[PDB]
RNA sequence: UGAAAUUUUAGUACCUGUGAAGAUGCAGGUUACCCGCGACAGGACGGAAAGACCCCAUGGAGCUUUACUGUAGUUUGAUAU
RNA sequence: GGUGUAGUGGUAGGAGAGCGUUCUAAGGGCGUUGAAGGUCGAUCGUGAGGACGGCUGGAGCGCUUAGAAGUGAGAAUGCCG
RNA sequence: UAUCCGGGAGUCAGACUGCGAGUGAUAAGAUCCGUAGUCGAAAGGGAAACAGCCCAGACCACCAGCUAAGGUCCCAAAAUA
RNA sequence: GUAGCGGCGAGCGAAACGGGAAGAGCCCAAACCAACAAGCUUGUUGGGGUUGUAGGACUCCGAUAUGGUAGUCUGUUAGUAUAGUUGAAGGAUUUGGAAAAUUCCGCUAAAGAGGGUGAAAGCCCCGUAGACGAAAUGCUGACAACACCUAGGAGGAUCCUGAGUACGGCGGAACACGAGAAAUUCCGUCGGAAUCCGCGGGGACCAUCCCGCAAGGCUAAAUACUCCCUAGUGACCGAUAGUGAACCAGUACCGUGAGGGAAAGGUGAAAAGCACCCCGGAAGGGGAGUGAAAUAGAUCCUGAAACCGUGUGCCUACAACAAGUCAAAGCUCGUUAAUGAGUGAUGGCGUGCCUUUUGUAGAAUGAACCGGCGAGUUACGAUUGCAUGCGAGGUUAAGUCGAAGAGACGGAGCCGCAGCGAAAGCGAGUCUGAAUAGGGCGAAUGAGUAUGUAGUCGUAGACCCGAAACCAUGUGAUCUA
């Protein structure tokens, strides 16, 4: 049967024109009174899937 | 060729290899699982993604955005494509679609400048970025909006 | 396509039994006991094929001290004498010659001993 | 190229001209081969089933407890160790074919075509006409061509005489020109093919 | 007349020591001509039973309850008849 | 192909190159003047393995190239004999 | 030789010895680290036998030679130097 | 594997558009009219009518045609199924028991598919190509026959157009959609409409617009499957294989019963299956015969290994042996003729194989021995390497024709050529931001795609064997309570 697409990571996921993933940031959903607006400032920005990540999950994006 | 000469190409098939067939192989007895464990049992390992868990990268990732009903993408054709034309051409849709240089239009065709246009054109397509048009113009031709 | 056992079990077995001809018993006429029992073999003889050279270097040395001995010196004292000497005749050969050749034994004996002096 | 052109008599008429874009192109040995196995596969019919322990029959209860009795553990009188067992894997059902792209296919009957006007054992005959089928009479027509190895009749359609008269040869296979394909053309040894043949052959390619 | 459990092959000693730390088989020494028969049961960690004790498995099953979630029954009301 | 230098223990495991088995296609062969198979031999190759001869045997089988696998057993208290 | 990019893994029970600490009793073939080596995955020589110690890394042939640790009266090669 | 669903986990997962196979549309209820009977309506029958660019009734006109059928044991006809007939061409030579094999000359082919015949046959036989054939019964198609459907235009004043229905509440269920914002569809319960200025749907809901007309019914083809019958096919099995069953197999046997469930093929070309004689009670042998062969004698082709036994070339009764290896006298023998073979006094060294372990000769595990069988495979997807074709392009899928082939057509569709953003949107840029700033992701800085093959992975039993168990049908009170 086709291979099928891990829908948790295709909702939180992004495929980048150079093949990376774009991907959000944790820590931004509340306590925001425990971070200090740099750390909060920063967490805004989004960022890309580590290479170790990355190797464990491609399988499940291959056809995202 | 000859039915009784036929040779493959150098490096097109290759030897299947097999294991569990004795050890001077290289694969026997274990056939290359290690000892133990998960992985070397018949249909064993975890699912994809899985990290023995602890919390897996997507489940500490949060969702985020949304897809639009209404979602509209263009064909893109730039310039350096265009030039592939003959001075004064009338350039349409269907005429993208007969040269094949666009064989699904999706929404409609934008027209974008990436390259640069050398050629007097009628270009129509649905939709113009504001360069590919001046440049369309620059060159001495003419732009509609279909 | 199938492919039954045919012959190729026995062939292999067969040459194993070859090799243990001569074995006591079992070790001779059954497959098993014969390949273990082949396999040790392959084992003893690699390690005899290097340990030969040893006991027959020894048994030389052995013969020489004797003849050494009798013609009044001891082997160590006679190698250094030729090593002196630039005698560069090998045990094997000095073993020769003590038992088949006394009297070239003796000449090499008197040059050993008349380097040692010098 | 240019190839000779016998008549059914045996005596050679004027030469005739063969397209270069089909019969004079460099053959491509790995798309040759290529070809070659592809057909080969397809022939294939590839009915063979084997049961499993599962499609054996009976083979449901428990051989023996568990533990206690001494003997190996076992599960089923079907299972693949047993005599009569079921077996493990083996062959199934399955279709041996595969397409290649078009253009590959198209450059694989070229090159077969082009080597054998290569090497002359095309050999182009005016007509071949019979006006009643009699295999003695094909026989005899070959022999004034001077072939005695292999050889591929290539017919126009509805040369219905000279098909029935030169198939029961054993070193003759016949094959219209509109239904040619790379195997037959490289198992021939020699390609006899009539004028309108190799006309219909060109237009096809 | 005629089995069986067992059985890696065995030309199958003792002491001290060594060794996965308790050796017929390894080291040193000692003892011992070859093959049996009738008896004994020290050893072959002897045979028999993939230890039941103990621990482990994100195993099973039976049982309990103010564990959780359900539920048959029982009861109460609305409503239809 | 030659010279030189260096290197060539190895479990898990990775890479490469090969042997052998059944079958398919093509070519080229072998067989009641004896195939396969069995057995014996003091044979050849670096290895898996390959020949050759004697005897038994009585009808099918190699070889080269390529292709496909129910393709290699010594262990599973494996199954059957 | 290092990086980097990618295909394929196995490994997550370690052991001992020397050295530096802890726990222990300045006990353990104990336990837990740091450090180096060996075994693990290493045959060979010595330590009688003796995975982890000392010397030393087996691609093969030789009835050739020189040495390492360790040894030279006999078992047992070499000095009753 | 998209949109979506989902302790938003594990997973589940569409539909429309587009391309194809096949194609077919029709009948009522109601209004209205007539007949009949009862009790002006009220039931039966007939006529009439079947719809959304609203239709029908009804009222005018004009037509009494034109076409069709998804009807019939109605006939006629053609074909076909169920037996069959015909169907070319070789003799010698050598070996051999036997010729098809060898050699020499021939012959046939619309037949050189295949099978059998004393070994391997185009020409010996059965067949094959081809030609021909049906008294009888089926089946199919056509023809006719019968039968049944088939009307156009115009006006709306009124009438009809499916009620406990649609819908709503509550509780469930099906829709990929798990109550969620929830459409749509279905069930149970209760409430409960409108009706052409009407009604339903377009994913809560309202308005506009668009599309359609429920609560009645029927309908061939394309699709699914094969217990069977016929003719074939196979890089399918070849007697531990292949159906459990090649053989008197669902048999023997086991169980109270449900149920479970085997083993077992081969003489020879031809029985020519050993007349007769001898030992023996027979069995079984030895002759004599048959046969090419009887060590092919019915336990019968071949006849391996374990295991057993006979004969003997060498060794062995002072020896402590993982059984060997290295060295070696003696004796014996003469081979793929090799610096040979067998045996071996004696001396040196030396604790099996496998598994699992830090570590095993291990007093840890497994194997009594021999033989056979017995474990990473295939399908569909993902990705990487290698290879081929083409190349800013690559490529067809279903499907039609075709030998179960290749191949041709089929461009719908898929990947690539533009990215950025959650999105509107912009675009070699874009997003963030007040910013022409910085920064992120991209372009400059270009190769992809189809297929083969291999490695790995995913869904599948997924390398093989093994639970205690769980669940759903059944069979058991001939033991025992
Ligand atoms: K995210
Ligand atoms: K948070
Ligand atoms: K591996
Ligand atoms: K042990
Ligand atoms: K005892
Ligand atoms: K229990
Ligand atoms: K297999
Ligand atoms: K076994
Ligand atoms: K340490
Ligand atoms: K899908
Ligand atoms: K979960
Ligand atoms: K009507
Ligand atoms: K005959
Ligand atoms: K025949
Ligand atoms: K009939
Ligand atoms: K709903
Ligand atoms: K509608
Ligand atoms: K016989
Ligand atoms: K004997
Ligand atoms: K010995
Ligand atoms: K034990
Ligand atoms: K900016
Ligand atoms: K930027
Ligand atoms: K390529
Ligand atoms: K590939
Ligand atoms: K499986
Ligand atoms: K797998
Ligand atoms: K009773
Ligand atoms: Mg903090
Ligand atoms: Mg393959
Ligand atoms: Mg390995
Ligand atoms: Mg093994
Ligand atoms: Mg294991
Ligand atoms: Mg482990
Ligand atoms: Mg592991
Ligand atoms: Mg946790
Ligand atoms: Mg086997
Ligand atoms: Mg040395
Ligand atoms: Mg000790
Ligand atoms: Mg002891
Ligand atoms: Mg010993
Ligand atoms: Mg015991
Ligand atoms: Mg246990
Ligand atoms: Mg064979
Ligand atoms: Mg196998
Ligand atoms: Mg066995
Ligand atoms: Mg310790
Ligand atoms: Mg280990
Ligand atoms: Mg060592
Ligand atoms: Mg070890
Ligand atoms: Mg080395
Ligand atoms: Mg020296
Ligand atoms: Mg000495
Ligand atoms: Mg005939
Ligand atoms: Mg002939
Ligand atoms: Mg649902
Ligand atoms: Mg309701
Ligand atoms: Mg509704
Ligand atoms: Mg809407
Ligand atoms: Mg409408
Ligand atoms: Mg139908
Ligand atoms: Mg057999
Ligand atoms: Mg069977
Ligand atoms: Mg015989
Ligand atoms: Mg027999
Ligand atoms: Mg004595
Ligand atoms: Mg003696
Ligand atoms: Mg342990
Ligand atoms: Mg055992
Ligand atoms: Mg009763």
């Amino acid at each position: 049967p086709k291979q099928k697409t891990h829908r948790g990571l295709a909702k939180r996921v992004k495929r980048t024109g150079g093949g990376g993933l774009k991907r959000g940031r944790a820590f931004t959903s509340h306590r925001f009174h425990g971070k200090t607006k740099k750390q909060r400032r920063q967490l805004r920005k989004a960022s890309m899937v580590a290479k170790g990540d990355y190797k464990r999950i491609r399988q499940q994006l291959a056809r995202m | 060729m000859k039915l009784h000469e036929l040779k493959p190409a150098e490096g097109s098939r290759q030897v299947r290899n097999r294991v569990g067939r004795g050890t001077s192989s290289g694969n026997g007895k274990t056939a290359g699982r290690g000892q133990k464990g998960q992985k070397a049992r018949s249909g064993g390992g975890v699912r994809l993604g899985f990290e023995g868990g602890q919390t897996p990268l997507f489940r500490r990732l949060p969702k985020r955005g949304f897809t639009n009903i209404n979602r509209k993408d263009y064909a893109v054709v730039n310039l350096d494509t265009l030039n592939r034309f003959e001075d004064g051409t009338e350039v349409t849709p269907v005429v993208l679609k007969e040269a094949g240089i666009v064989k699904n239009e999706k929404a409609g065709i934008k027209v974008l400048a990436d390259g640069e246009l050398t050629k007097k054109l009628t270009v129509k397509a649905a939709k113009f970025s504001k360069s590919a048009q001046e440049a369309i113009e620059a060159a001495g031709g003419s732009i509609e909006v279909i | 396509a199938r492919v039954k056992g045919g012959t190729v079990t026995r062939k292999r077995r067969k040459k194993v039994l070859k090799l243990a001809k001569g074995y006591y018993g079992s070790k001779h006429t059954l497959f098993k006991s014969a390949k273990e029992q082949v396999m040790n073999s392959y084992y003893y003889a690699f390690r005899d094929r290097r340990q030969k050279k040893r006991d027959f270097r020894k048994l030389w040395i052995a013969r020489i001290n004797a003849a050494a001995r009798m013609n009044g010196l001891s082997y160590s004292k006679l190698m250094h004498g030729l090593k002196l000497a630039e005698i560069d005749i090998n045990r094997k050969m000095l073993a020769d010659l003590a038992v088949n050749d006394a009297a070239a034994f003796t000449a090499l004996a008197e040059q050993a001993k008349d380097a040692l002096s010098k | 190229p240019n190839v000779a052109l016998f008549k059914q008599d045996g005596t050679q008429n004027g030469e005739i001209t063969l397209n270069e874009e089909i019969f004079g192109i460099e053959p491509n040995e790995s798309v040759v081969y290529d070809a070659i196995i592809m057909q080969r596969a397809s022939l294939r019919q590839g009915t063979h089933a084997v049961k499993n322990r599962s499609a054996v029959r009976g083979g449901g209860r428990k051989p023996w407890r568990q533990k206690g009795t001494g003997r190996a553990r076992q599960g089923s009188i079907r299972s693949p160790q047993w005599r009569g067992g079921g077996v493990v894997f083996g062959p199934t059902p399955r279709s041996y074919s595969y397409k290649f792209p078009k253009k590959v296919r198209r450059l694989a009957m070229k090159s077969v075509l082009s080597d054998k006007v290569a090497e002359n054992n095309l050999v182009a005959v005016e007509g071949l006409s019979f006006d009643a089928p009699k295999t003695k009479e094909f026989k005899q027509v070959l022999a004034n061509l001077s072939i005695d190895t292999k050889v591929l009749v290539v017919l126009e359609n509805g040369n219905d005489f000279a098909a029935l008269s030169a198939r029961n040869l054993p070193n003759v296979s016949v094959v219209t020109s509109d239904n040619v394909s790379v195997l037959d053309v490289v198992s021939a040894n020699k390609v006899l093919a009539t004028q309108t043949a190799l006309t219909q052959i060109e237009e096809v390619l």
